[PDB]
RNA sequence: GUGGGAGAGGGUGGUGGAAUUCCCGGAGUAGCGGUGAAAUGCGCAGAUACCGGGAGGAACGCCGAUGGCGAAGGCAGCCACCUGGUCCACCCGUGACGCUGAGGCGCGAAAGCGUGGGGAGCAAACCGGAUUAGAUACCCGGGUAGUCCACGCCCUAAACGAUGCGCGCUAGGUCUCUGGGUCUCCUGGGGGCCGAAGCUAACGCGUUAAGCGCGCCGCCUGGGGAGUACGGCCGCAAGGC
């Protein structure tokens, strides 16, 4: 019963799956969801259509806790990575700002050989 | 859609510790601008580029930033 | 003997004893590295862009010199030393190149 | 480095007349203390290369100069090696 | 010689931020990861996702180019120091001092060797998961040498423009980097593209010749046998000429 009603929802995207966590305006997390959580499990698990159902999930379980207002930050990419925040603005909590955060090295470390 | 010396004074092109200047030569995120939107020459750009990099080294320009609506 | 810009940012908490300090042991510095000084600019409180060493905001101070360039570099790790001076850079005085002129 | 008053000292040493600047004496003066300062360079800093080419170019220069000289004028020869510590 | 410049040319020290990984901490469940799809794997000793701090190695996004520098290999964060090449202007100085260059000597990507460090990510070998008629190869999960630094070897290559260096000559147009000018233009030095004459078997090249010439060095003489054998020299070896 944290009582927070305003905070941040991350979202995170991958060619895998698709997380989302929501959070206090300090940035520890109130609940989360994901393609996992929500039924699916293979690559079924990085669609638009279960993007939306995490990015769902995870704000009724805000919904309990109070929540209203919210912040959004997106990372990453993928097939329905957008989905997520179209979801959110359908759910009813009120989304105040969507910045863009995917970190990128200034070209530090090898990648595996999937990526050259 | 103009450029930047466009819209600008007389500046010093080498001054680093001087922001109000070169903050109109960087992104919504930290980038520098490519010539294309600054407008400079290969020598202007070239010099621009070291002196921004300078004044990031003394913490009075970003190295990077977050991009909003999207 | 070339005329360099030395950089000095320092921790914005000071107070005036501290910060005199600080100033002290600049001058100290300079003074026993045979760098002559031309002159002074305090710009002081500054908004940094990125956080430097957990804080906010930078003090700065920007100094013109001429000196002994074999010396430099010791002046900087000289310089460096001290907790409180948060950043230090030293540059050669190049003269200054224009633009849309 | 090399300042032009520190080097121009060095044209006035080796000059034949006033104004003498490109002299075969003048050069081969002028070579040999960028030869010396390079080595006092090249003895630390043993890894830099490229400017060791620099040297092997520069010696090169000084020598065919000197060859020249020699073959020209015997006794000015003489004179500079002796005044330069050389050969 | 004087004056003016452009530059990831080099060597030494220092330093900055993004990211990965790992350690600590708070919050927080039930997954995560990964593929065509899976599975190995990791996760209730609390992972993933999120916030704060810490440690360490390696490489420098944007600028960045159809760009610059170097003889070649090669060379990209910023700063300082040490240092090489090179372009232009002035027409000042010397007075043929020039070109090429068997041999020698030095440099020489990556991999590789020796001694000692360092080791975050990647990762030959290898241990596994899977696909398939069978992986043992492609795909996935781990991973050691190695990659990084010091010193000493190794001398290779599609070390390529598959085009040896230097000089003179022979329409132009166009884009570009860097100087000087009386600055639409002109003049010099680089980098590119079309194309005069000419060359070429054709493809093409064409003031950055593959054109017209002179000098000098290297090299070729059907295809395999064969970069093999033998001998020599070098090398700790691998192996090289
Ligand atoms: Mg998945
Ligand atoms: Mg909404
Ligand atoms: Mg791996
Ligand atoms: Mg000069
Ligand atoms: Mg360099
Ligand atoms: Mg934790
Ligand atoms: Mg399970
Ligand atoms: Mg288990
Ligand atoms: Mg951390
Ligand atoms: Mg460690
Ligand atoms: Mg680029
Ligand atoms: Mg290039
Ligand atoms: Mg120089
Ligand atoms: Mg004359
Ligand atoms: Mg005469
Ligand atoms: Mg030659
Ligand atoms: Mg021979
Ligand atoms: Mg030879
Ligand atoms: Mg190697
Ligand atoms: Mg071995
Ligand atoms: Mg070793
Ligand atoms: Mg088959
Ligand atoms: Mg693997
Ligand atoms: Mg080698
Ligand atoms: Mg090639
Ligand atoms: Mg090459
Ligand atoms: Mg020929
Ligand atoms: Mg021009
Ligand atoms: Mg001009
Ligand atoms: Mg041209
Ligand atoms: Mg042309
Ligand atoms: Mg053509
Ligand atoms: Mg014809
Ligand atoms: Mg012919
Ligand atoms: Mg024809
Ligand atoms: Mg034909
Ligand atoms: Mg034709
Ligand atoms: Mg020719
Ligand atoms: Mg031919
Ligand atoms: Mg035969
Ligand atoms: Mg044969
Ligand atoms: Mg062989
Ligand atoms: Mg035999
Ligand atoms: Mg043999
Ligand atoms: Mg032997
Ligand atoms: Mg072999």
């Amino acid at each position: 019963k944290r009582q927070v009603a305003s905070g941040r929802a991350y979202i995170h995207a991958s060619y895998n799956n698709t997380i989302v966590t929501i959070t206090d305006p300090d940035g520890n997390p109130i609940t989360w969801s994901s393609g996992g959580v929500i039924g699916y499990k293979g690559s079924r698990k990085g669609t638009p259509y279960a993007a939306q159902l995490a990015a769902l999930d995870a704000a009724k379980k805000a919904m309990a806790y109070g929540m209203q207002s919210v912040d959004v930050i997106v990372r990453g990419t993928g097939a329905g990575r957008e989905q997520a925040i179209r979801a959110l603005q359908a759910s009813g909590l009120q989304v105040k700002s969507i910045v863009d955060d995917t970190p990128v090295p200034h070209n530090g470390c090898r990648p595996k050989k999937k990526f050259r | 859609k103009a450029k930047v010396k466009a819209t600008l004074g007389e500046f010093d092109l080498r001054d680093y510790r001087n922001v109000e200047v070169l903050k109109r030569f960087l992104s919504e995120t930290g980038k520098i601008l490519p010539r294309r939107r600054t407008g400079l020459s290969a020598k202007e750009q070239r010099i621009l580029a070291k002196t921004i990099k300078r004044a990031r080294i003394l913490g009075l320009l970003p190295f990077t930033e977050k991009l909003v609506r999207k | 003997m070339r005329r360099y810009e030395v950089n000095i940012v320092l921790n914005p908490n000071l107070d005036q004893s501290q910060l005199a300090l600080e100033k002290e042991i600049i001058q100290r510095a300079l003074e026993n590295y045979g760098a002559r000084v031309e002159k002074v600019e305090e710009l002081g409180l500054r908004r940094l862009a990125y956080p430097i060493a957990k804080d906010p905001q930078g003090y700065f101070l920007w100094y013109q010199v001429e000196m002994p360039e074999d010396r430099v570099n010791d002046l900087a790790r000289e310089l460096r030393i001290r907790d409180n001076v948060r950043r230090v850079m030293v540059v050669k005085s190049q003269e200054p190149f224009l633009a849309n002129a | 480095p090399i300042t032009k008053e520190e080097k121009q000292k060095v044209i006035q040493e080796f000059a034949r007349f006033p104004g003498d600047t490109g002299s075969t004496e003048v050069q081969v003066a002028l070579l040999t203390l960028r030869i010396n300062r390079l080595s006092e360079h090249l003895k630390v800093h043993k890894k830099d290369h490229h400017s060791h080419r620099g040297l092997l170019m520069m010696v090169g220069q000084r020598r065919r100069l000197l060859r020249y000289l020699q073959r020209e004028d015997p006794e000015r020869y003489r004179a500079l090696i002796e005044k330069l510590g050389i050969r």
